[PDB]
RNA sequence: CCGGCCGGGAACUCAAAGGAGACUGCCAGUGAUAAACUGGAGGAAGGUGGGGAUGACGUCAAGUCAUCAUGGCCCUUACGACCAGGGCUACACACGUGCUACAAUGGCGCAUACAAAGAGAAGCGACCUCGCGAGAGCAAGCGGACCUCAUAAAGUGCGUCGUAGUCCGGAUUGGAGUCUGCAACUCGACUCCAUGAAGUCGGAAUCGCUAGUAAUCGUGGAUCAGAAUGCCACGGUGAAUAC
RNA sequence: AAGAACCUUACCUGGUCUUGACAUCCACGGAAGUUUUCAGAGAUGAGAAUGUGCCUUCGGGAACCGUGAGACAGGUGCUGC
């Protein structure tokens, strides 16, 4: 499922961090002026998937948008599932 | 509390005067946990009931105690029609916290702005039995009078 | 012996240099009179201080370390209990009778799930 | 002078290491601090036991990694020579600087 | 609905925790996603095995993968060679140097993973439930087990209401942590729907 | 309120508006992107934000230079 | 002191009357406290020239009072004279600041009518 | 350098590994010669020490086919898929949760204290300078008991406010820094300067809590370019009453 | 919902489908990619410049890209009774 979740993050994912995060950050500091503007105009005109505001952080092995934890880098109930089963080395419930 | 009771925490005395009942006074009067403004009130209004009356403040605080303290108190046992008041007597603890509490309550009924001040007020009403609190003392008795059930 | 801050009592640790001398109580180089000398509730914290009755001859510099001030007092006290079973043996009993050589385990219960703080729960609407 | 940082999920592992670092730092003979404890990064995870729905009924889990740092006096050349997979345990991490 | 697993509850008192590796921060995501795929690999690969157990640990420039099986011949294949295609695959899975180990897992009606897939296996050939549940807890009990707890669930012998049947023999202590107990579930995909088995072995306290 | 290191405008009503202004013959401007604070290029025009499949054509005036285009454009309907 | 408004300063602030009077805000009136230095719940007697001219001054050169209802009439005005609607918006009188107006915004509202 | 800062020391707080201790163990009474109950000595802790994790066979055909997987059914030149914009943020009213309060046990102004937990690599950002300010520039130390986030807040010592709609704070378009520049209009917060409404302690009813709890006072996390008074943790003072 | 300005994100306008945003083959051509112009609200096109390196027992194999018919996709669509 949501297969186009993932390609269209697949596509944020490789236009910001590939493309661009040099063009963007340079245009970025060449936009905040230091001592109609051509910085802007350009940061206009580089595509808007680029800029790292787009990508929603989701979970790899089902996609869930929330109850990602990008420690583990996957859904609640995953991380839930790969805990009880062992996949996660020094994952122990907590009962302080 | 069906299966047991739990005894009452063993209370510090105060260290101006040495007096759990003073610092009995002072953990009523307390409010949003704040001993030191509770101990200031207490002492600012004892020092003044203190130079109004000519007698200690443990002295003074006592009379004034005691006249708030009431002898006998109503309680919903609904023996007579399920709806009846039966007055029994009061056990000496329940007495003095009875005592500091509608004292503690007179205060905050008192119009003055400062509660040290109207805090001595009363106290200094109590000593000579007309204030409020001791109105709170006469409607209980006279409560008990008008619905006398048991010995 | 040199009598030292001993003992624990809610986050705090103490650290008193109680020694032969007029009591004058000094927190880091500096007066109880710069510091809260005219505070109330500064009296009912050396009260505690004062309870254990070997600081009539004692002079205090106090600099307990951690947590909050009737805690600091409680170790404060907890550790003139300590020191002075550390000097004489004879006087543990009256303190265990008053009741001072007993540290108060009492700590913040935690925060727990579903609910706003240790036991205080949602307001519950029957409908 | 030789400030190692090893670092792992699990103290049984840890104390296994560090004996070993002690045990290599020993048998070659120098002056060995002895391994002090640096403190437990207990990080916790709150997380949704219910797929629909839930509030008050959720579990948490901790991640516990724990740190110790031998700092042994002395480095020589047959412990150099001898450093060469002497950990040899996966749940370990091991961080060194001069 | 309302039960613990049992080794998420025994991880750190008697159950030995599967990977063993340490990632910081940054690195354990991509670390646990590698495992993920050689581990969703080498089961979809070798489910015809019989593996049991899977531990990966990592060194942090190597991955050492240990299979857990009751039949080493078929998964070691001939000279090594399918385990050696299986080194190759794991390698490019990992990206780093790899390694395959291959211990062996004697009595296989202990292991919860095998009896698990196993009664899915007769499952999905249309034996019935009932006789592989009491296949299972009789091999268990003859074999030395302290007890044994058989949970089928859903759509048992073609049926449209769902049931729950559950076959115990002997002690299974889920509420002692100090107790071992395995508990390993499988999937099977029959016809009508899905039947899921859950199976619980206690062999001591430790 | 919003930033201060350059006034945002459009790059695409940019071209259209100065095209616009430098032609002296136009129809209304029709623009999907309603955030652009108007310029004082843009007094003596009518740019259309986007309101539903309908129009709203507002004619840009010399006070209402520093508001962004949509303010002027209801997007919600009421009594 | 009394500057195109209704409010004065009697026998306390200044400030008070000033922050009443429409069209400003209180950083004026900290800026008088600054500029006067002096306590002023004393008495409004010998009130000073000096306090009136500084309180006209610095009225003139920061906004000046009226200049509220004046933006809010030009507001609703333009906007209801060129047809849009945020003017009507404003004429409506629920929040559009952000702010939720579902059962909340009764400052502007008023009483509930049901 | 009167800062442990510096030699030293490991004596203590600590940090974190392994043990010990708390078992009705002893004594007396009650009870059947049992279980147990009630007190006492010892003792930091006393009789589940406190809290937590732990949720039995089952029940509601409770919830999820929107986490996933999955049987049956349906769309498949659309019921797939991309972009701009919009809605999830509206509003006659009604309740459910929480916050700010109606002040004087409180504000407001100067000075002075005492914590714990956590996070950090596109990340945390000191010191200095410029700003009323949000912040800007320069920018060390840091993948961590160092450095940074981060001179907590109630507590205060003196004053002043002694009906004040009070710093209790509501209210459109501004005057602004900052976030991402698809972009702060429909739509973030922040000292915002924006006119200081209401409420002078609250009817029938109703809710949460037997001890560090209630009440009050502040702090950090996760989601995350930002965007909490919600959720998830942490500390301070500290009740009253159980006949 | 442990983050609604876009994204997320399904409901209103333009653009696209026998390989679709998303994998597998079968057939043909091209490295992959980098930098630009113009139209447009924009994945959409229409154009330009440099890179045929990685190699095949070269009877040419690459992770890949573009296109074509089929199988095939795909669905946050319905039934948790």
């Amino acid at each position: 499922a949501k297969q186009s979740m993932k390609a269209r993050e697949v596509k944020r994912v490789a236009l910001a961090d590939k493309y661009f995060a040099k063009r963007a950050e340079l245009k970025a500091i060449i936009s905040d002026v230091n001592a109609r503007w051509n910085a802007v105009l350009k940061l206009q005109t580089l595509p808007r998937d680029s800029s790292p505001s787009r990508q929603r952080n989701r979970c790899r092995q089902t996609g869930r948008p929330h109850g990602f934890l990008r420690k583990f880098g996957l859904s609640r109930i995953k991380v839930r599932e790969a805990a009880m089963r062992g996949e996660i080395p020094g994952l122990k419930k907590a009962s302080w | 509390p069906r299966r047991r009771v739990i005894g009452q925490r063993k209370i510090l005395p105060d260290p101006k005067f040495g007096s759990e009942l003073l610092a009995k006074f002072v953990n009523i009067l307390m409010v949003d946990g704040k001993k030191s403004t509770a101990e200031s009130i207490v002492y600012s209004a004892l020092e003044t009931l203190a130079q109004r009356s000519g007698k200690s403040e443990l002295e003074a605080f006592e009379v004034a105690l005691e006249n708030v303290r009431p002898t006998v108190e109503v309680k919903s046992r609904r023996v007579g029609g399920s709806t009846y008041q039966v007055p029994v007597e009061v056990r000496p603890v329940r007495r003095n916290a009875l005592a500091m509490r509608w004292i503690v309550e007179a205060a905050r009924k008192r119009g003055d702005k400062s509660m040290a001040l109207r805090l001595a007020n009363e106290l200094s009403d109590a000593a000579e039995n007309k204030g409020t609190a001791v109105k709170k003392r006469e409607d209980v008795h006279r409560m008990a009078e008008a619905n006398k059930a048991f010995a | 012996n040199q009598y030292y801050g001993t003992g624990r009592r809610k986050s705090s640790a103490a650290r008193v240099f109680i020694k032969p001398g007029n009591g004058k109580i000094v927190i880091n180089q500096r007066s109880l009179e710069q510091y809260f000398g005219r505070e109330t509730a500064r009296m009912v914290v050396r009260q505690p201080l004062e309870l254990v009755d070997m600081v009539e001859k004692l002079d205090l510099y106090i600099t307990v370390k951690g947590g909050g001030i009737s805690g600091q007092a409680g170790a404060i006290r907890h550790g003139i209990t300590r020191a002075l079973m550390e000097y004489d043996e004879s006087l543990r009993s009256e303190l265990r009778k008053a009741g001072f050589v007993t540290r108060d385990a009492r700590q913040v219960e935690r925060k727990k799930v579903g609910l706003r703080k240790a036991r205080r729960r949602p307001q519950f609407s029957k409908r | 002078r030789i400030r190692i940082r090893l670092k792992a999920f699990d103290h049984r592992l840890i104390d296994q290491a560090t004996a070993e670092i002690v045990e290599t730092a020993k048998r070659t003979g120098a002056q060995v601090r002895g391994p002090i404890p640096l403190p437990t990064r207990k990080e916790r995870f709150t997380v949704l036991i219910s797929p629909h729905v839930n509030k008050d009924a959720r579990d948490q889990y901790e991640i516990r990694t724990h740190l110790r740092l031998v700092d042994i006096v002395e480095p020589t050349e047959k412990t150099v020579d001898a450093l060469m997979r002497l950990d040899l345990a996966a749940g370990v991490d091991v961080q060194i600087s001069l | 609905g309302q039960k613990v697993h049992p080794n998420g509850i025994r991880l750190g008192i008697v159950k030995p925790w599967n990977s063993t590796w340490f990632a910081n921060t940054k690195e354990f995501a991509d670390n646990l996603d590698s495992d993920f795929k050689v581990r969703q690999y080498l089961t979809k690969e070798l489910a015809k095995a019989s593996v049991s157990r899977i531990v990966i640990e990592r060194p942090a420039k190597s991955i050492r993968v240990t299979i857990h099986t009751a039949r080493p011949g078929i998964v070691i294949g001939k000279k090594g060679e399918d385990v050696e295609k299986l080194r190759k695959v794991v390698a490019d899975i990992a990206g780093v140097p790899a390694q395959i180990n291959i211990a062996e897992v004697r009595k296989p009606e202990l292991d919860a993973k095998l009896v698990a897939d196993s009664i899915t296996s007769q499952l999905e050939r249309r034996v019935m439930f009932r006789r592989a549940m009491k296949r299972a807890v009789q091999n268990a009990m003859r074999l030395g087990a302290k007890g044994i707890k058989v949970e089928v669930s859903g759509r048992l012998g073609g049926a449209e209401i769902a049931r729950t049947e559950w076959y115990r023999e002997g002690r299974v202590p889920l509420h002692t942590l100090r107790a071992d107990i395995d508990y390993n579930t499988s999937e099977a995909h029959t016809t009508y729907g899905v039947i899921g088995v859950k199976v619980w072995i206690f062999k001591g306290e430790i | 309120r919003s930033l201060k290191k350059g006034p945002f405008i459009d790059l695409h009503l940019l071209k259209k508006v100065e095209k616009a202004v430098e032609s002296g013959d136009k129809k209304p401007l029709r623009t999907w992107s309603r955030r652009s604070t108007i310029f004082p290029n843009m007094i003596g025009l009518t740019i259309a934000v986007h309101n539903g499949r309908q129009h709203v054509p507002v004619f840009v005036t010399d006070e209402m230079v520093g508001h962004k285009l949509g303010e002027f454009a209801p997007t919600r309907t009421y009594r | 002191a009394r500057i195109a408004g209704i409010n004065i300063p009697d026998h306390k602030h200044a400030v008070i009357a000033l922050t009443s009077i429409y069209g400003v805000g209180k950083t004026r009136s900290k800026a008088i406290l600054a500029a006067a230095g002096i306590a002023e719940d004393v008495k409004i007697s010998e009130l000073s020239e000096g306090q009136i001219d500084t309180l006209r001054d610095e009225v003139a050169k920061f906004v000046v009072e009226g200049d509220l209802r004046r933006e809010i009439s030009m507001s609703i005005k333009r906007l209801m004279d060129l047809g849009c609607y945020r003017g009507l918006r404003h004429r409506r009188g629920l929040p559009v600041r952000g702010q939720r107006t579902k059962t909340n915004a009764r400052t502007r509202k008023g009483p509930r009518k049901p």
